[PDB]
């Protein structure tokens, strides 16, 4: 979650998705391996 | 890692998976990489080694399996061998890998 | 600093000037958080207000892509295209793809041009003519609704594989329930190692619905700012159509947008008030117009550009709610609130660009009114409550309606008819607790379309005939078109024939249900039982 | 189905119809609850 | 009148929930059986 | 309800001696032995049952054209189509090997 200010005092709030979970799960089971 | 710039690849970049979809790329001259994982069959895998020094592709040999590779490239099926067509935001084409 | 020379990626000189030249003297917070990322290896979801800049936002980035990949050369294949722009109704395709015209304008000569070719349902044009002039054109941008880009994409003699960018504005309504199973063909046929732009003012709606696009390495964007009034008022139903005239005829607006729940109630409100003009009741220089989304293409676009081109009153329904901007905007009814209420903030959202003096109303059943502004409130909507007196109603506004209906027996029918599909329609409503079919006042909305008679529904046998006392038998009533009322008069004579012909239907529906010898058994065995006891008890 | 789950073409036809009508209803169900 | 009112709502939400968690429990039974599938014909 | 038995000198229930029962024309029920059936060829790499060569006994073969028992492939009616392309793909790149490995050998001698 990244928050950019412009001149005219309006924000735009920049977050990045992770469409793949399987990513996550399999360094879940690496980080309880080790 | 190298697993990062696959991944980095898989999000932003273009690819194949599979021994039928590397080998028509290499075909059509679309591809700049080939990672090749240890499981593969000598006989396919000498295929590809051969097609790769006629088409002048370069050659990545993964340390893993199909499973391993799978995993790296974020999926839950094995696969094989993979074809870079286009790096995207990685730079695993620049750093030789 | 939002300039657009200082931007990442050096937009092309021709689009530069054509920016130059339709101006905007600057790029907005979208353009300048979007466009530096949807030509960049990211796939998009942007979530921003009507009127901030959203088209151009994902159009640009489609022709930068465009004349990235060498779509614009000869060795583009035939029978391919490059990118995708789909949005849910044909209005909002049609405007985006003249806006992407109007990009195109200042296209160079002397290269490969690049083209555009929109794809909506038309009676003008079958899929086949869109197919001939798509191979013999050759564009590389495809602008169109999902039917109707599904019947394209699905004719053989099209190919998607060099596609390399899809765009779903309104993203949240394509991912509706609705809209759906078409979206999900639609991405089926396309390649999956794309680029994806979703674009919609409620795109937080759609909450995890986003990945059922195919999103690969995406970027959440959102964008925040009294520029418009929100007003409600709590009525009996029956009285709902005259108090929209009494807004109509005193109210100060140079466009009022009047919305009506169903496409049969906007063509037959549209025709009785009408006639209400006809005898004087309202004394305006007003032009009223109907557009539902059921009529032809040729005569939706001819409605749409004649009420864009004094005052005007325009009867429609939600087609027009989302993505289409008509100028000069002052006033929104909406004769009864949304089946949906994420569509509420695009029905009223038509106005207040630019912080314009704009009103938007709705109107109440009094049964379950309670329920609706706290519903709003939680979701950080506040409406005032507006006082509005009924005027003009001191005697025959039903009675004009009903004596105007026993003229034309087509006028009976489409009231009835509205009459059902408006229940129909208030069954299917989310937020079920607010809007109950128990409490709703039937007597009232028959009351409110003139009719004399209840429909047989189960709705109305249940929760709850004659409005007028003495009743008006249908073996008078003529229909007043010639070639029906012969028709008419023919059923009549075979009233028992059918009657017969539906018996003999009963009868032998009675006889396939489950179990049916047993059922007659049993009925046996209880009417004897019951028999028996009607006269023991007596004796 | 596999599970036992349906005991007959009816008990099937229901589920589908509640599924589709729950999930017609719970985008409204939080605020429908808030609200209160 | 009310009480219907309530009381589906209740019921409406408890299933919401109690779908929560089974999901959960659902997806997480999935991923792992197919994790073991992919990794047991070696 | 008419009980029949073996018409044969064998008496005993063997895989040589099998009984199907029919109706005759003459409306009576009867006993008739069944052959043994046959046995689709197979290949011999992988040993799957070959593709368009007919199914029939040891002897029967010997009456038949070779159409019925060939395929117009190398290798047809011996061997599969995928055995015979892995044998085709093998041997040359087998040849291929052979000659990189002598022109590498070439340069290693070359340099005394
Ligand atoms: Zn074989």
């Amino acid at each position: 979650a990244i928050t950019e200010i412009y001149d005219d005092s309006t924000t735009v709030e920049l977050e990045t998705l992770e469409p793949n979970d399987n990513f996550e799960y399999l360094a879940q089971l690496n980080n309880v391996k080790l | 890692s190298i697993n990062q710039k696959l991944a980095l690849v898989i999000k932003s970049g273009k690819y194949t998976l599979g021994y039928k979809s590397t080998v028509k790329s290499l075909r059509q001259g679309k591809s700049k990489l080939i990672i090749i994982a240890a499981n593969t069959p000598v006989l396919r895998k000498s295929e590809l080694e051969y097609y790769a020094m006629l088409s002048k592709t370069k050659v990545y040999y993964f340390q893993g399996g199909n499973n391993e590779l799978g995993t790296a490239v974020g999926k839950l099926f094995r696969v094989g061998v993979v074809s870079i067509l286009e790096a995207g935001d990685s730079d695993i084409l620049t750093t030789l890998a | 600093s939002l300039e657009w020379d200082n931007l990442g990626f050096s937009l092309l000189p021709w689009i530069r000037t054509g920016l130059d030249v339709m101006g905007f003297e600057t790029m907005t917070p979208v353009q300048a958080s979007t466009i530096p990322m949807l030509a960049g290896n990211k796939d998009v979801v942007v979530d921003s207000v009507t009127g901030s800049g959203k088209t151009a936002a994902f159009v640009i980035p489609v022709l930068e892509k465009v004349v990235k990949e060498e779509a614009n050369t000869s060795k583009f294949k035939k029978a391919h295209f490059h990118s995708l722009i789909i949005a849910p109704t044909r209005e909002l395709s049609r405007q985006i793809e003249s806006v992407v015209l109007s990009f195109l304008e200042h296209y160079p000569s002397d290269l490969f041009p690049i083209k555009c070719q929109l794809l909506v349902g038309t009676n003008e044009a079958t899929v086949r003519d869109d197919v001939s002039n798509f191979l013999r054109n050759r564009p590389q941008i495809l602008i169109g609704t999902p039917g109707r880009v599904l019947d394209f994409l699905q004719m053989p003699a099209v190919k998607t594989s060099a596609c390399s960018m899809v765009v779903m504005d309104e993203a949240d309504r394509l991912l509706d329930m609705s809209f759906i199973k078409d979206t999900e063909k639609i991405l089926r046929l396309l390649p999956k190692q794309r680029r994806t732009g979703l674009f919609s003012a409620t795109m937080r709606s759609a909450g995890s619905d986003i990945f059922k696009t195919g999103l690969r390495n995406p970027v959440r964007i959102t964008v925040n700012s009294s520029s418009l009034k929100l007003n409600y008022c709590v009525v009996n139903p029956a009285e709902k159509l005259q108090l929209l005239v009494s807004i109509l005829n005193n109210y100060k607006f140079k466009k009022c947008i009047v919305y009506f729940p169903t496409c049969v109630s906007v063509s037959y409100f549209y025709s009785f008030i009408q006639y209400l003009g006809k005898r004087n009741i309202l004394v305006n220089e007003v032009e009223i117009f109907s557009l539902h989304g059921k009529l032809q293409t040729s005569a939706r676009t001819k409605t749409l550009t004649a009420f864009t081109d004094s005052n005007s009153v325009l009867f429609t329904t939600d087609v027009a709610a989302r993505g289409i901007d008509i100028p000069d905007v002052d006033l929104v009814i909406q004769l009864d609130p949304p089946t949906n209420t994420d569509m509420f903030m695009h029905r009223c959202g038509r106005t207040g660009r630019a912080n314009r003096v704009g009103k938007a109303i709705t109107f109440l059943n009094e049964g379950r009114e309670e329920d609706f502004i706290p519903f709003m409130q939680v979701k950080n909507v506040e409406l005032e409550e507006l006082d509005l007196e009924v005027k003009g109603i001191t005697a025959n506004f039903y009675e004009d309606f009903r004596n105007w209906i026993l003229e034309d027996r087509d006028r009976f029918d489409k009231g009835v008819k509205a009459y059902v599909a408006f229940i129909k329609y208030y069954s299917n409503h989310s937020a079920t607790s607010i809007f109950r079919l128990q409490s709703l006042d039937y007597v009232g909305i028959a009351k409110l379309y003139g009719l004399f008679r209840l429909p047989r529904m189960p709705e109305i046998t249940k929760y709850l005939n004659w409005l007028v006392d003495p009743p008006v038998n249908m073996d008078e009533y003529k229909y007043k078109d010639k070639k029906r009322e012969k028709e008419r008069q023919e059923t009549l004579k075979n009233i028992s024939l059918i009657n017969d012909k539906k018996k003999l239907k009963s009868e032998l529906k009675k006889k396939n249900l489950a179990w049916s010898d047993k059922t007659l058994t049993k009925e046996r065995k209880l009417e004897r039982k019951e028999k028996m006891s009607l006269k023991r008890k007596a004796i | 189905s596999k599970g036992n789950a349906f005991k007959h073409k009816r008990a099937l036809v229901e589920h589908i119809i509640q599924a589709k009508a729950d999930a017609q209803r719970e985008k409204a169900l939080n605020e429908e609850a808030e609200a209160r | 009148e009310e009480e219907q009112i309530e009381k589906d709502l209740q019921g409406l939400q408890e299933k919401q929930r109690l779908n929560v968690k089974r999901e959960r429990r659902r997806k997480n039974e999935m991923k792992q059986k197919e994790l073991q599938r992919m990794q047991m014909n070696m | 309800a008419q009980r029949v038995t073996f018409r044969r000198r064998n008496p005993y229930n063997t895989r040589s001696n099998k009984i199907k029962v029919v109706k005759t024309p003459g409306g009576i029920l009867r006993a008739q032995h069944v052959k043994k059936l046959a046995t689709r060829p197979k290949c011999g790499d992988c040993g799957s049952a070959l593709q368009g060569i007919s199914t029939l006994r040891p002897r029967q073969y010997a009456t038949v054209s070779k159409t019925h028992k060939t395929v117009s492939r190398a290798y047809g009616g011996s061997r599969c189509a995928n055995c015979v392309k892995e044998r085709i793909i093998r041997a040359f790149l087998i040849e291929e090997q052979k000659i990189v490995k002598k022109v590498v050998k070439e340069q290693t001698e070359a340099a005394k």
